This record gives C-alpha cells, structure tokens and sequence, in this order.
C-alpha cells in the first residue's frame, strides 16, 4: 500500500525521469530458471569469468552462484547485464574460464570440476541475455530526484532512494527512512539504480522506506 | 502502534 | 621366409618357454581401432595420467599419442598393460588428469582443452582392455634361450633376440645380428619381451635377423 | 648379393 504519486506529492518531489538511466524504458523480460547455468565475471575477481548457477529469480534479476563455492557470496545480476553471458562464450573467444575465489576443493582439481559440473548441464540459451542498454550522454539527475535503487549492503532489496548530492559523473544515493550507513555513491550509469515503476513492471518487490 | 522496520 | 624350427636347429639353440614370460600363452585380442581415446601413464612422467589417441594398431599392441602433444612422442602399448586404461577411470578412483610433458599451448589453458578434446570422442570401452597376466614367480630364462622382443631404441620393432646374462630378476638381450648398441636389461617380468611365435600369433611382423 | 639391412 506505498504509491509513487502520493509519495511524491506528499514529500513534495518529483521521480528521476526514466531518461537518466542506463535502463530500458522497456524493461527486460527474464525467463531463466533456476538450475540454469551460465558464464559470470566473479564479483569477487574482476579479471575472471567462472561458471555461476542460477540460485533464484527475482523480477528482472538472476540470483547467481559461482559454482564450487560456498553458499555465503551469492550476487544478484540483472539480465541484460554485461557480467553474464552464455556458457560457451569464453571458449569462443578463446578466453579461459577460472575457477571462483570461493573454490572449495583443492586447486589441481579444477579441470575436473569443470568436466562434472558442466556434463548435463542446463545451460542458458543465448536469447535469455538481453541486449544491453546505452549509456546516457550526461548526468542529468538532480538533487532530491527520488528513484529505486539496490541496497548495496543487502542486494535483494530493492528500496525507494533520493539523490542526495550530484557531482561530475556521480550520484550520491540515501535511502529514505535509512541513516548514512546505507547510502551510497555511484556514477549516474550504473545498473544498481531504476526509476520509479521499475519493480511493478519488473514484479520484483519494493521495500517500504524505512518510517 | 509502530515498531521500527528491521531489512528482510 | 624366417621360421622358429629351422632357426633354433641351425643355431643350436632354444627357445624360452612361455612360462618364463609375463605375457598370455594365449595373447590378447585387440579390438581397438585407430582414433579411440583412453587414459595412458605419460612414458616420460610416471606419476601422471594423460588422454591418449590411438594412431595404429599392430599385433597386440597400441600405438598412442599424448593429446595436445607433438607428433614426435608416440609410444606402443600392449592392450593388456597396465599404463593404459579407460576414459574415466581417473575421475572414478578420484584422480587428477594431467596434461603431457610435451604439451603445446600455454600451460594455463589445459582445462579448456580438456574439455575440447573429451567431448564427442570414441571412448575405448572397458572390455577392450584385457586381464593383465600373472608375474611368475621365479626367474627361469637360461643364457642363450632365443625369445622375440621390442628393440626399446625403435619400439614399432620386434626382433629375434637371445639371453646373453641372467643375473638376479634380471636379463640381458642382445638381438641376433645386431651390435650391442642394442642391446639392453630389462627384468624377467618385463612387457616388452615374448616368447617365440607371438607375432604369429598376435598377427604383428617379426623382424629378421640383421645377417 | 646382400647387403646390411636396415631398421625400418
């Protein structure tokens, strides 16, 4: 029982329009399943694409992790994000896939691995992977602009957020009804921040704020 | 009435 | 037009008995055919297990080739040796497969290519693997015994030979018409030496005397 | 006649 309108009439705002955002207008559908297998830059280790298994689908966003690592460093990917791409990539272009930082078995046993995990494996089909969307020229959002954005601290929530400060390529991000603890600084491209609508249309779930 | 809301 | 009879007649001599050798008195059928893949014990790192291709077949014997190695390496197994096994039984016993010595793309590719090389292959089945014979108990060659054995400086050959020495688990072969360039020990329980009439049997070719 | 053979 939260509605953008009335909130944003009551707090005397107005949302970042959709245009802002290295979002598609569109959003973009997600029909992955869980149990599907897919290449993931590992969060962790920038430098290294592993093999992740999708744990849970929430709205627009996979669930993912890396296989052969332990339950405790699951990351959450938009679909149409460029860290995720079909198993197979790699070896197309002639990339290595490396074992996760979380590996849980000795190291010399990772050829082996891969030959298990990867035999009779769901893997996702390329047309799941959406195509990414462009980066908007400027950095047009304003001050008090109020927009959903991911917790970074608690990535499965997703919560209702102001701009607090802009500055160059920068977006300071608070999040209403939440002290400093939380807040954060992104650049305006980035892909943990939606506009206002997102999670109805995505049917993902959005926090109350935080009073 | 309210309590604080804890993060889920 | 060489014949164990007339040979062992003119020369005075006398063939080992089959009961001296590590070998079946009735050899080993070999059902392999050229491109099969198995597991074989690399010949130049004996603690590792390699995938192996068959090139050739002849007699009872395998003609095998590290993958990813050179061409330069291939080495001849007999079907019922036990450096050789099927696809699989690494991951089975829960070993590690290695790559060869002579392995020929950067070092850090090997997982990759493992799975390149696996997958789609023809896998030598289990039962084309054979009973490896008993070791008997004593050595019973006698200097001057003749017997057919591979010349370990060019191992596609085998070649009428001759106990020279028999000093403990241990025999000397000369081959008869060759200099002692060619000669080697090996112990009495040793793969590489048969007793006349196994390339008759086997269908592989015994080479001629040098003279 | 002969000759030496060779190793094939």
């Amino acid at each position: 029982d939260f509605h953008w309108e009335e909130y944003l009439k009551e707090t005397g705002s107005i949302s970042a329009p959709s245009e802002c955002f290295r979002q598609s207008q569109i959003p973009p559908v997600n029909d992955f399943k869980v149990g599907m297998k897919l290449e993931a830059r590992d969060p962790r280790n920038a430098t290294s694409v592993c093999i992740a298994t999708v744990i849970g689908i929430t709205g627009a966003r996979l669930r993912l992790r890396l296989d052969g690592s332990d339950n405790r460093n699951d990351f959450w990917r938009l679909v149409d994000s460029p860290d995720i791409q079909p198993v197979g990539t790699c070896e197309k272009e002639g990339d290595l896939l490396q074992p996760p930082l979380g590996y849980q078995m000795n190291t010399s046993s990772w050829p082996m691995f891969l030959l298990e995990t990867l035999n009779g494996s769901e893997m996702a089909s390329a047309t799941l992977f959406k195509k990414e969307p462009p980066k908007p020229p400027l950095n047009n959002f304003k001050v008090g602009m109020k927009l959903e954005a991911i917790d970074k601290k608690n990535p499965y929530l997703i919560c209702p957020a102001t701009i607090g400060d802009v500055k160059g390529d920068e977006v300071h991000i608070t999040f209403d009804g939440w002290s400093g603890a939380f807040d954060y600084w992104c650049k305006y491209d980035s892909r943990d921040i939606f506009p206002a609508g997102w999670c109805r249309l995505t049917g993902d779930v959005l926090q109350p704020p935080g009073t | 009435v309210h309590r604080l809301l804890r993060k889920g």
